[PDB]
């Protein structure tokens, strides 16, 4: 079936670096959307179809990607931004690992 | 504005059941598709069931099937998720979600606050 | 008042596969669409060139009904304009195709836990494809006619989603199917 | 849907003989139609799959060929067991259904 | 040995219901569904609709749309078939067949309940 690996577990950025978030599949799957979740709230949708952005969200978050593949980019990383990170297609039955971005 | 909360999140022995009911307001309610998703203590996501739409279609994955049966409500715009035959696994914090689109397939935008099933003792 | 056999291929056992999909020549019916659309058990219905409550009140001359079985996640890319692995290897549609495509979702029939290997799909080809066209060629390229790998619990986007792409087509001849 | 219509209604037919049987249909199958026979008050068994196959543990008379919407099971040299009640279901569209039903009566 | 062993002969008044069992044994339960089958006395068969053996939604016929249930439990590899407000003219046997997921045909076969109604 279908498995989304993230790695690593959690990357390093201090700010105003830009750093990338990578999302992978066994079989190749069409598109890939991106949640964001902190520390005790519920997840929170950040972009969907690979390349749009959802409501009151900063103009930083525009990830790209196909195939195996599903990139998501922060251009100013902002301390604020210190959340768990899941990726997760329509063709799954199971999220990704999860990234957690910090800020060194 | 699109506003949903949980409910029911209490603690049953293995063996026992539990029925939760996620009520909606803030939108047409028969017009979008809703799923339930469970948070794992190390907070790894992964569907336990999806309902479309009119409430024809759902499914759920191998490792809860057969007892998670999800409802759709049209009266009185709530959403009850009845469970069964518990585990010592399925101790999680469930999620209410509402896609955008009238089937399963689009993105999951507006969540609840989730409440959390305990299987102990 | 005769009606037109849609039960012949809406109310099948076995859909073809995708890289051999049947072709029903539809003449001399009528066709009351009301039927098919007021039943809300499809999950996909859309229509590129006549709005889906319009479809009733106009006049065809013949009307051909493809029907194939396809993956979850690629039943979007069947629409024109789209080239994915299936609508350039398999299926492909013009970019001026009149007609509805439908769909719905159908992991009862078609899934076993140890498989159902028997449903193609054309992974490699030498070059790129027209339009309206098939070949059932099994020739070496690497064998080319993997099989999906189905499942009960596999996915939403890989349960079998059986789809019949209706296609209108008007050409200098007495128009027939009204309804 | 399909209505499978056997005819005639029975037979006679005395041990030894090579005698065929109709079941006719309203719409056109591609070869998607079985052969049953069940005797008096018992659970039928399958003879042959597909209109053209056969498994096993069937005797060798009992073999049928034919296409498209008119199909004929044809056994020779009958033996002193095989009658009974004979059946023909189809299995294109939906809902499955089967034939009315034909006796086989022993001279 | 491959067999489908049935419940015995029932016999109610009208306005019952009825919980005629059929359980499998022998070949692995998720690779063929099963069926029900209804034989009117010197009449031919009706196809009653199919069970999907994983996952349990049944599929009825177009025919028998209400006043039946096919249920499943799979713990213990049984299958149970449910009829609501028996009427006069239920009085049938009723087989179990192991039709296929991917052939219908319906290969290996049970002994079946007839059932009668009586005032
Ligand atoms: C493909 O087959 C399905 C059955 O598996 C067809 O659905 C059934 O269609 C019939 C008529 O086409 C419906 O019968 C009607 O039911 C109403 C009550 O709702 C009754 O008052 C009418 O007199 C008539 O008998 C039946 O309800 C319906 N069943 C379901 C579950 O939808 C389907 O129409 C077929 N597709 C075609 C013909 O394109």
């Amino acid at each position: 079936q279908i498995v989304l690996t993230q790695s690593p577990a959690i990357m390093s950025a201090s700010l105003g670096e830009e750093i990338t978030l990578t999302c992978s599949v066994s079989s190749s799957v069409s598109d890939m959307h991106w949640y964001q979740q902190k520390s005790g709230t519920s997840p929170k949708v950040f972009i969907y179809s690979t390349s749009n952005l959802a409501s009151g969200v900063p103009s930083r978050f525009s990830g790209s990607g196909s195939g195996t593949f599903y990139s998501l980019t922060i251009s100013s990383v902002e301390a604020e931004d210190a959340a768990y990170y899941y990726c997760h297609q329509w063709s799954s039955w199971t999220f990704g690992g999860g990234t957690k971005l910090e800020i060194k | 504005e699109v506003m949903l909360v949980e409910s029911g999140g209490g603690v049953v022995k293995p063996g026992g059941s539990l029925k939760l009911s996620c009520a909606a307001s803030g939108f047409s309610f028969s017009t979008y598709a809703m799923s339930w998703i469970r948070q794992t203590p190390e907070k790894s996501l992964e569907w336990v069931a999806a309902i479309s739409s009119g409430g024809t279609n759902t499914y759920y994955p191998g490792s809860v099937k057969g007892r998670f049966t999800i409802s759709r409500d049209k009266a009185m715009n709530t959403l009850y998720l009845q469970l069964s035959s518990l585990r010592s696994e399925d101790t999680a914090m469930y999620y209410c979600v509402r896609h955008s689109g009238n089937y399963v397939d689009s993105v999951m935008d507006y969540w609840g606050q989730g409440t959390s099933v305990t299987v102990s003792s | 008042t005769n009606l037109c056999p849609f039960g012949e291929v809406f109310n099948a056992t076995r859909f073809a596969s995708v890289y051999a999909w049947n072709r029903k020549r539809i003449s001399n019916c009528v066709a009351d669409y009301s039927v098919l659309y007021n039943s809300a058990s499809f999950s996909t219905f859309k229509c590129y060139g006549v709005s889906p409550t319009k479809l009733n009140d106009l006049c065809f001359t013949n009307v051909y009904a493809d029907s194939f079985v396809i993956r979850g996640d690629e039943v979007r890319q069947i629409a024109p304009g789209q080239t994915g692995k299936i609508a350039d290897y398999n299926y492909k549609l013009p970019d001026d195709f009149t007609g509805c495509v439908i769909a719905w979702n159908s992991n009862n029939l078609d899934s076993k836990v140890g498989g159902n290997y028997n449903y193609l799909y054309r992974l490699f080809r030498k070059s790129n494809l027209k339009p309206f066209e098939r070949d059932i060629s099994t020739e070496i390229y690497y064998f080319p006619l993997q099989s999906y790998g189905f499942q009960p619990t596999n996915g939403v986007g890989y349960q079998p989603y059986r789809v019949v792409v209706l296609s209108f087509e008007l050409l200098h001849a007495p128009a027939t199917v009204c309804g | 849907d399909i209505v499978l219509t056997q005819s005639p209604a029975t037979l006679s037919v005395t041990p030894g003989d090579n005698v065929s049987l109709s079941c006719r249909a309203s719409q056109i199958i591609s070869n998607n139609l079985h052969w049953y026979q069940q005797k008096s008050h018992e659970s039928p068994r399958l003879l042959i799959k597909y209109a053209s196959q056969s498994i096993s543990g069937i005797p060798s008379r009992f073999s049928g060929s034919g296409s498209g919407t008119d199909f004929t099971l044809s056994i020779n040299s009958v033996e002193t067991e095989d009658f009974g009640m004979y059946f023909c279901q189809q299995s294109n569209t939906w809902p499955l259904t089967c034939g009315s039903g034909t006796k086989l009566e022993l001279n | 040995q491959i067999q489908l062993v049935q419940s015995g002969p029932e016999l109610k008044k009208p306005g019952e219901t009825v919980k005629i069992s059929c359980k499998a044994s022998g070949y692995t339960f998720t690779d063929y569904g099963l069926n029900w089958v209804k034989q009117a006395p010197g009449k031919g068969l009706k196809w009653m609709g199919w069970i999907n053996t994983y996952s349990g939604e049944p599929t009825y016929n177009d025919e028998f749309r209400g006043r039946f249930a096919f249920s499943l439990e799979t713990s213990t590899i049984t299958a149970y078939l449910k009829i609501n407000n028996l009427k006069n003219e239920d009085t049938a046997t009723y087989f179990c067949a192991r039709g296929g997921n991917w052939d219908w045909y319906f290969d290996v076969w049970g002994a079946g309940t007839t059932v009668t109604v009586s005032s």
